[PDB]
């Protein structure tokens, strides 16, 4: 469903107000320690045996800033979320061979480390404009699983 | 299941609840009901305002039974058996439901104690309610 | 996804063979049985105690007629199937209070009875082209839950 | 979990099973594959071609392992422990996989057997395949 002015609104200027790199490097660091097992996606960064290294992990950081910039990217393209996200689907897919039920769980962490930076702008309405922006960047990045 | 750690870093984060159990029960119920309005089937007798006073009796009811939990996490299918029956047999609510509200508890925690649910204390609660969860769900298959 | 002329063409030629009349009675009458609490949503039908109960209910067997031949329309709007479905969404979440989820396991048994009535046409493709119109029949069903 | 008349439901399903269980398996994989494409991301090393003979020794596989299950159907958890670790730590693949496959496996049995499995008997082999796969599934969390 596309969203109506209201939701577009709420999505447009919190992520105005969003530090991406370290909101990044915050959610990929909470997808290895709630998730330990798809450190095994991630084994070539390094060090990851526990919490503490995966914090201090500097490959780590830096690609929570590129999957976040790259999210990040969907505000600018509200209207074509299934058409921006085509050919980072086939790369998931065809090279990472990485499941798509994945997609979502990273989509609830980053509702998360927003709603932990911005705890005012995070109302009940905003949280439900994130939570269908997360649901169609997920939906987005299953569809080239051909 | 779930660890001695994962056990004491639960009843850690748990404690800041204490003193807010409607409070942040409301709030979890009233996220749930705007982030997944599939899930207001299941209320069609209630009144949907914010602050609606069977909004937050519910969620008084909800966040109460969780303190419960915690307290007996060492036995969690003896400490949530009534709720069991009630939800797998009398309300038949199908499983993804029960994702959908761990995932709103989880923001309410992060919304009012940021600090305190720190990567860690979040693994565990999310293990400990993914646990709740399964045994609210182990008979209605 | 938009069905592509091969899809169409396996989803269009088995549905002309379909006895919607007797395969959705068959449909209705397996998800009371393989589902059995599901009769909650029935009550009204009468009696449903057992199988046989089923199976001789005259009140399951024509609203398995009328379900498979609503179905059935979305053959003929295979480029909207999303806005053709959007009315009937509605009534299944504010007057059926029907959890969303359950579209999915309707299909699943559409799949199974159209599989054993027409055993040579239901190949590897044509199954792959109809679990397609299932999932997106599923979704635009679930759309107007607001 | 599985009643009597389920357990004798599973084994007369089952012997129709019996000579056919690489056809059958094969069939069933080939399905899964082109219904639910996401589940070849577990295989990159297969030939995905039509009867290929990596497909048909995985189906024999499967469908052998199966079963033993329907042998063992008293204790799956105790029949099922090898496999069980090999997929939920070793392959590490997601619980709804095991829906998508256990689906292929119905529509195999409903295309080579209508009249046999009947309402009744969809019934019971639908729970038989939700307990195996819960099996696979016990550790994976
Ligand atoms: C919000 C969802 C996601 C987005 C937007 C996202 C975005 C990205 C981007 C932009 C890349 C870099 C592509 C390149 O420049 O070559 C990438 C790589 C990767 N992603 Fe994701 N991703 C997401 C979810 C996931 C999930 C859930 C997993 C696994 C659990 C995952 C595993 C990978 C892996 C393994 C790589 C390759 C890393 C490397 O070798 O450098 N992604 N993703
Ligand atoms: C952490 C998970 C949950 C817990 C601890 C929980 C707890 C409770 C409790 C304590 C009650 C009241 C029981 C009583 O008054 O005797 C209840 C009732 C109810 N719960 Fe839940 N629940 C949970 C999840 C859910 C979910 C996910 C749904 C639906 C989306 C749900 C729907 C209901 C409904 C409909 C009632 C009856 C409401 C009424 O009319 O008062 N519950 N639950
Ligand atoms: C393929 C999916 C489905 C389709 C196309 C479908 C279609 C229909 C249609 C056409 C009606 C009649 C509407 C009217 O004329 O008033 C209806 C009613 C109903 N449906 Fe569905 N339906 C589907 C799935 C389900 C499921 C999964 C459930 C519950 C498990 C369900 C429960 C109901 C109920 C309770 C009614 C009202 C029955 C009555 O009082 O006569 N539907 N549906
Ligand atoms: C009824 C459910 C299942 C059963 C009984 C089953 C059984 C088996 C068996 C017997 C093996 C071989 C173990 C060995 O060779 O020692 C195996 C391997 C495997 N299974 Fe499954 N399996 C099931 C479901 C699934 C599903 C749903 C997936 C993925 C979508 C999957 C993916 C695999 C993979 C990737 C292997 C290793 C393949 C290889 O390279 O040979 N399995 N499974």
């Amino acid at each position: 469903a596309s969203f109506d002015a209201h939701e577009r609104k709420f999505i447009v200027d919190l992520w105005a107000k969003v530090d991406v790199a370290q909101c990044g490097a915050d959610a990929l660091s909470r997808m290895l320690i709630v998730y330990p097992w798809k450190r095994r996606y991630f084994e070539h960064f390094g060090k990851m045996c526990n919490a503490h290294d995966i914090l201090h992990n500097s490959k780590v950081q830096e690609h929570g800033k590129k999957v976040l910039a790259s999210f990040g990217e969907a505000v600018k393209h509200l209207d074509n979320i299934k058409g921006h996200f085509a050919n980072l689907s086939k790369l998931h897919c065809e090279k990472f061979h990485v499941d798509p039920e994945n997609f979502k769980l990273l989509g609830d962490i980053i509702i998360i480390v927003l709603a932990a930076h911005h705890p005012e702008d995070f109302s009940v309405e905003c949280h439900a404009a994130f939570q269908k922006l997360v649901r169609q960047v997920a939906a987005a990045l299953a569809a080239e699983y051909h | 299941v779930l660890s001695m750690e994962d056990k004491s870093n639960v009843k850690a984060i748990w404690g800041k609840a204490s003193g807010h159990l409607e409070e942040y029960g409301a709030e979890a119920l009233e996220r749930m009901f705007c982030a997944y309005p599939q899930t207001k089937i299941y209320f069609p007798h209630f009144d949907m305002s914010h602050n609606s006073a069977q909004i937050r009796a519910h969620g008084k009811k909800v966040f109460s039974a969780l303190h419960e939990a915690v307290n007996h996490i060492d036995d969690l299918p003896g400490a949530l058996c009534r709720l069991s029956e009630l939800h797998a047999h009398s309300l038949r609510v199908d499983p993804v439901n029960f994702k959908f509200l761990a995932h709103c508890v989880l923001v309410v925690f992060a919304i009012h104690h940021p600090s305190a649910l720190s990567p860690e204390i979040h693994a565990s609660l999310d293990k400990f309610l993914c646990a709740v969860s399964a045994v609210l769900t182990s008979k209605y298959r």
